[PDB]
């Protein structure tokens, strides 16, 4: 339960590019930039697509589907960027692809920081 | 899980603090970065352009930016504006249009203030000449270009009226603006010279009281201007130095570089040995703590390099600021206690201003 | 003295490199550095707004850029572009309007490249509908997207045909396009599958030959598709990798991470140790150079933490780029030669280019 | 004197902010952002204004008025930056001063570079 909920968990491991559900981020972590994993920083707006990554859960042993939406239209946060790439494929993949801006469909597509938020168990 | 928008800072408004990093090396993504002076927590940013400047509204409840952007930023048409965000959401409401004018420069206070009721902007221009600039918030338009400031600058509210300014003037004196309820000019004074602009330049931070402003120089002296009447008095110097200081050549140096408790009279500067011409941008080796009662010095503390501070009344605060991190004291005593440092608030700042508690 | 503009850059076209720094923590202040590779010296820059693109003009008159901007930076109406600017002034020429779709992401070179006539630049779009945009240089023109491209991804232009390129599709196979004389698509074709999309993708950075490409994948294959004849011939995969290599999980990774040296038929390519799902974007442990005829690795070298490169086939050079500094060897023999490092060419560039010298 | 002409001397001397002319410099000197102590990078304007005042030659012994223009027009050079204060004062000694862009009444007032012009004896 707690390693699927991050809003009760310990901020230093959140905020950390380790935290398991971060495996495909490129970007600053929202939730170091006053938002959470599911809450864009305030004035920032989610963006309705994603790139898309399947990261290990270390206390389950499941593996999870996670959509790294993009909070958009504030300039670069600054903090705690990552650049994880497990899973992560070209652009020929495009929704595996983490090496662009999934804000470019916004009505603001300035990048300010990407969030980790968890769909579910992977399909099977 | 589905990712939301729309949510306001998570931390009461009383903990906040306004962190505006001109990013000298990108100006044109100049921010204001939002913290929590209690734990050191990033709140939020609200993007400035280039080279922005800040304030909080008095009541607290919304924040004004000033910046200037071009169609295509090194090209194309220029636009100055004041933009009013909410202060909570942190989201952008109004666009006020500027004269092609508004200063352009580094952070400090003066540059860009309001009345005490809150009801008026007040900026300072440069085309280079100077005027000042009034914008009337509710109406959301620029009112008044207060063209009798010319070869003055900056902006000193007077906080015991309510639509009152001074600025400094090229004749070492003190001009007062009086604006009337549509924010045009009502009246003006001019006082006495204060200080010699040739012999003994003030900074120009004030370390304003509710009724009185004292200003240091850049050999370590003090003035000041008093507006508890309609007519400003002036008076000046008594040096921030003794004998023993003039010895290793102590002088002021800073940015926003001053700071006075209101309930105790006490004025901060930041100070550092050595001082000669060309050192008046140093950073602190010390903050002195002065007395303005009795005009002696009652307390030093290591300086950590600072360059500019603010304070806050109510819960007797102090902040500084090195250009990246904030410190912040409890100065509830005559010697600061140091709480913590907030490392990385900014790569270039030099202005820190606490969210208004007060209310107008 | 004066102090006076309209100046040429200092240093000659052939002593001419192109850092492309995406300023990612500023991202709305990118800008493309230039330096002379021969001594260091930086020389000047062109301002490229948000997440900049740039190429220069085959015929190396012209710099071409590509970017975003929007009325107020953070709002209003967005205006993507193409820019085409002096090369020796570094001076701003014309604007090319696109639809508001151009790739916004990290600066592969395959994102914005040109036909070998230099006649249409060849862009990507993503909205997140792929689609490849075709400009117009002399007309100043968008044409239109090239639809057939939808789930393929960059732009390899063909060496050996004027205004024929191909794109990597999600099927692991190849779409060609040619081109009319107005930008149009003429004729198009489909490879057979090259590679595996899920057992062993390639990277999309071309090892570009006149009449071949070569693509390396995750796993240190090497895959390649040959447009000498009609239509493209495909075939791989062959390792890299020996078996020392491959017991000490030897793979490919970076970003723009292979080069050709068409002449010896050399390809250049960043390797890693300790290779596993997650490391095709770690720095270079070492740049492994490989005969593509003998299918065997002629040298190994230190890779410096390298991540991107580029090759000039008229100089014999290879560039390495770290993200901030730009390492220039001599390639005219099988082991490169590093002859200087550049320091400081950027905050943030994942893309280093020559000024072309010859290559009709 | 070969101290006043700085396209003769070494750069590394030129490039940094104890260059004797650059002793009111708030800025990325222009010599080191791919133009000279007299000429603006390829593609920035000079500023038809400045701030101004005067530094000691310690070469020649002499004392000399520098006039601080800017080129504009193109985003923050990042390169050599300095912040010498020496005789420099606020705002309401303008000319003096050096903490606003002396871009601010250019066609495009971005700020990229500054300099140290050398007018004539003091
Ligand atoms: C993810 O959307 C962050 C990002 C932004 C711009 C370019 C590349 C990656
Ligand atoms: C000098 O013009 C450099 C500068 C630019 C912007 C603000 C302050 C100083």
């Amino acid at each position: 339960h707690i390693s699927l909920n991050p809003d009760l968990a310990n901020e230093d491991e959140v905020n950390s590019c380790d935290y398991w559900r971060h495996c495909a981020v490129d970007g600053f972590l929202c939730s170091c930039c006053g938002g959470t994993t599911t809450t864009c920083p305030p004035g920032s707006t989610p963006s309705p697509i994603s790139w898309i990554g399947t990261c290990h859960n270390p206390h389950d042993g499941k593996d999870y589907l996670i959509s790294y939406h993009d909070c958009c239209g504030k300039t670069a946060c600054g903090r705690c960027q990552c650049n994880t790439q497990t899973r992560e494929r070209p652009g020929y993949e495009f929704f595996l692809h983490n090496d662009v801006n999934w804000c470019m469909a916004n009505e603001n597509s300035t990048f300010h920081c990407t969030t980790s938020v968890l769909v579910g168990l992977a399909k099977n | 899980e589905v990712l939301t928008g729309g949510h306001s800072v998570s931390a009461p408004q009383e903990n906040r603090i306004y962190v505006m990093d001109s990013v000298f090396m990108h100006l044109t993504e100049s921010r204001v970065h939002v913290y929590d002076y209690t734990n050191g927590k990033f709140l939020g940013m609200v993007p400035t352009a280039f080279n922005g400047h800040v304030q909080v509204s008095n009541d607290g409840k919304k924040i004004y930016t000033m910046t200037t952007y071009h169609e295509r930023i090194t090209r194309g048409k220029r636009s100055d504006v004041v933009e009013v965000w909410d202060a909570d959401k942190l989201t952008f409401e109004k666009e006020i249009s500027l004269p092609p004018k508004r200063v352009q420069g580094l952070n400090y206070d003066g540059l860009f203030r309001q009345t005490t009721d809150g009801k008026f902007i007040v900026l300072q221009n440069a085309s280079p000449a100077t005027s000042i600039g009034i914008v009337d918030v509710a109406k959301g338009d620029y009112v008044e270009d207060v063209t009798a400031a010319a070869g003055c600058w900056s902006v000193i509210p007077q906080p015991n009226r309510p639509r009152s300014f001074m600025t400094i003037c090229g004749d070492g004196g003190l001009l007062t603006i009086n604006l009337g309820e549509d924010g045009k000019v009502a009246s003006q004074s001019r006082s006495k010279q204060m200080f010699s602009v040739k012999d003994d330049p003030i900074f120009i931070a004030p370390a304003l009281d509710k009724d009185k402003a004292h200003f240091v120089s850049y050999y370590g002296n003090v003035y000041s201007a008093d507006f508890s009447g309609d007519e400003v008095k002036v008076d000046g110097p008594w040096s921030l130095l003794n004998d023993e200081d003039k010895a290793k050549n102590w002088v002021p140096g800073g940015y926003n570089l001053v700071g006075l408790h209101r309930a105790s009279g006490r004025m901060y500067v930041f100070m550092h040995p050595d001082g000669k011409e060309g050192t008046h941008k140093f950073p602190a080796a010390e903050i002195w703590v002065m007395d303005t009662k009795t005009k002696q010095r009652v307390a030093r503390i290591p300086g950590r390099d600072a360059l500019s501070m603010t304070i806050d009344q109510q819960r007797n605060l102090m902040l500084t600021l090195d250009g990246g991190n904030v410190n912040v004291y409890d100065i509830s005593q005559p010697e600061p206690k140091l709480l913590r440092t907030i490392e990385g608030a900014a790569e270039a700042s030099l202005q820190v201003q606490f969210h208004p508690v007060g209310g107008t």
